[PDB]
């Protein structure tokens, strides 16, 4: 369950989407997307 | 991987084929003439790189050991001098202790 | 420690090679297979021939020895250094490479006996290029080093092959004219082949 | 190491004693044999692990060159010059036509087979690097220096 | 709850009540999956 | 162009069956070669 | 190139993709400018996303 008295911790897989951050490079400057 | 077996990590290839074909513009249709200023080319070339990886677990010492397969290769490529009755005084003491 | 360095090669070459030049009635002139016409124009054409067999065979095998204590850190190291000078106008310096055999052990005993064996080795040559020229002499002296970093159980007595290398190599050309290279006993002036096979085996 | 993980746990005194591969623990009777069952927890062999990497590289090609080109110039009566396809006539002007010439067959084959071997432990990072390093002075005039460049097998 | 990493046998070292390793240790085995193989070109 | 698939199978044949065949009808293999193979047998064969 | 891959609910494949298609560009190999350090490069750059 993942349980301990009054709190707990939920996993949860993202299955349409990515976790993190996207960068990406427009020749002279990085970009990125939270 | 699995004990014993292998993967293709990666790799490139590369296939190309070019080709010309230069004239003179009615020079180079003369029957057996033309052939004095027509120009062709061709050019083709493949190519094929792989990385491939192969794991195993060890557990038995090298057999034959190391220094009996040494022997066999300097005595057989005349490299071997172990019976040179000068460095025999010093090799004993690395040969046998 | 236990170095072994074999090779083996096998280079065969036999054949011509046309190209060059032809001024003709200083009206016109002729270039054969690309040749530099800015000077070829008054020149000649070359046929180049070779015609060459080889066979190499080489061994060496070294062997560093080491002795120490159980726990105790043990150093083996065969070197050579190089010097260069730096003398700039404002900071001025020495500096120098340094390569050769290097060993770094820490043995240790373990429950069965066995010889547990941190080891850092070096494997250091001095690499060059073609000695007829001024590469030579400029500080240019090619390193070539081979690195192991690892930890081995070894039982008493016995060995382990650490890691190696090994290569194994052939390649062949075939050059002709056409036409001239099949003519019956005439084409050989004309053909061209190459072959060069190799092997390498390096251990430690 | 082993030390450095379990004084960060903890942190009971432990010091590390390299000279017989051991570790000092102090405190209670019943801290001592705490920290005593964890390290006999964690102290277990470990099995070899053999890596081969197989590189390998195929080579063919075919070339084939046949036939002619045509360029230069010419000087006519000192009154008119020609040029042929473009020729460079501020030199040609006093030179001639050329007929360049190309007749070639070129067959082509290669193989090479590398193999790099090398024996470790579970959990155990492992560097196998062979190199040839390229050195080259920067001797300027305020700062000096040597710089290189290492590629290889790695 | 402190949690130190041990390289050498990839491991962790939970240390704190019973119920908190206890804890940790079923949010470990929550995570601790397999991989699937992906081949591009 | 992308083509993506999933791995679950090992290489097929091994890599080494396939390297062998490379080498003997390319002509460099030198597995029979009477001192080479002092050495050699340690990796080909363990 | 640089990827990033993940399968979704319906066993679709997603990758980030990052890719470089580079070479080395010439002018007139005649000139003194096939000596003098100018390495003509050219790029082709792509970055997306595709399931």
């Amino acid at each position: 369950g993942i349980e301990l008295g009054r709190q707990k911790i939920g996993v949860m897989r993202l299955n349409n989407t990515f976790v993190g951050d996207r960068t990406y490079n427009l020749r002279d400057q990085k970009m990125v997307i939270p | 991987v699995p004990h014993g077996k292998s993967l293709l990590v990666g790799g490139y290839t590369r296939d190309a084929n070019t080709d010309t074909v230069q004239s003179i513009p009615f020079l180079g249709k003369l029957p057996l003439i033309g052939s004095l200023f027509r120009y062709s080319s061709k050019n083709k070339s493949n190519v094929v790189r792989v990385f491939m990886i192969e794991p195993k677990e060890i557990v038995d010492p090298l057999t034959p050991d190391a220094s009996e397969s040494v022997n066999n290769i300097l005595k057989q490529s005349g490299a071997w001098s172990g019976d040179d009755k000068l460095q025999k005084w010093v090799r004993v003491y690395l040969d046998r202790g | 420690l236990w170095i072994v360095d074999l090779n083996k090669s096998d280079l065969e070459r036999l054949g011509t090679s046309w190209s060059g030049s032809i001024t003709i009635g200083d009206k016109l002139g002729v270039s054969l297979n690309q040749s530099s016409i800015s000077t070829l124009d008054g020149s000649r054409f070359i046929a180049a021939v070779n015609a060459l067999e080889e066979k190499k065979q080489a061994t060496v095998v070294s062997r560093p020895v080491l002795l120490t204590q159980e726990n105790v850190p043990a150093i083996f190291d065969n070197n050579r250094t190089f010097y260069t000078k730096l003398i700039g106008e404002r900071n001025v310096a020495l500096e120098h490479v340094t390569y050769g055999t290097m060993i770094r052990v820490l043995p240790r005993f373990s429950a069965d006996g066995q010889i547990e064996m941190s080891l850092d080795i070096e494997d250091g040559n001095d690499k060059t290029p073609q000695s007829d020229t001024t590469t030579s002499v400029d500080a240019l002296p090619e390193v070539g080093r081979t690195l192991i970093s690892t930890i081995a159980r070894v039982p008493h007595g016995k060995s382990l092959l650490v890691g190696g290398y090994t290569r194994d190599a052939n390649t062949d050309t075939v050059q002709s004219i056409p036409f001239l290279g099949k003519l019956p006993l005439i084409g050989s002036l004309f053909r061209y082949s190459s072959k060069n096979k190799s092997n390498v085996v390096r251990v430690f | 190491g082993i030390a450095t993980a379990i004084e960060r746990l903890l942190q009971i005194k432990i010091v590390a004693y390299p000279d017989t591969n051991s570790l000092l623990v102090k405190g209670t009777a019943e801290q001592v044999h705490f920290i005593e069952m964890l390290v006999k927890a964690l102290d277990v062999a470990k099995r070899h692990v053999e890596l081969s990497l197989w590189i390998v590289d195929l080579n063919k090609s075919d070339l084939e060159r046949l036939g002619t080109s045509w360029s230069g110039s010419i000087t006519i009566g000192d009154k008119l010059g020609v040029s042929l396809n473009q020729s460079s006539i501020s030199t040609l002007d006093g030179s001639r036509f050329i007929a360049a010439v190309n007749a070639l067959e070129e067959k082509k084959q290669a193989t090479v087979v590398s193999r790099p071997v090398l024996l470790t432990q579970e959990n155990v990072p492992a560097i196998f690097d062979n190199n040839r390093t390229f050195y080259t002075k920067l001797i300027g005039e305020r700062n000096v220096a040597l710089e290189h460049v290492t590629y290889g097998t790695m």
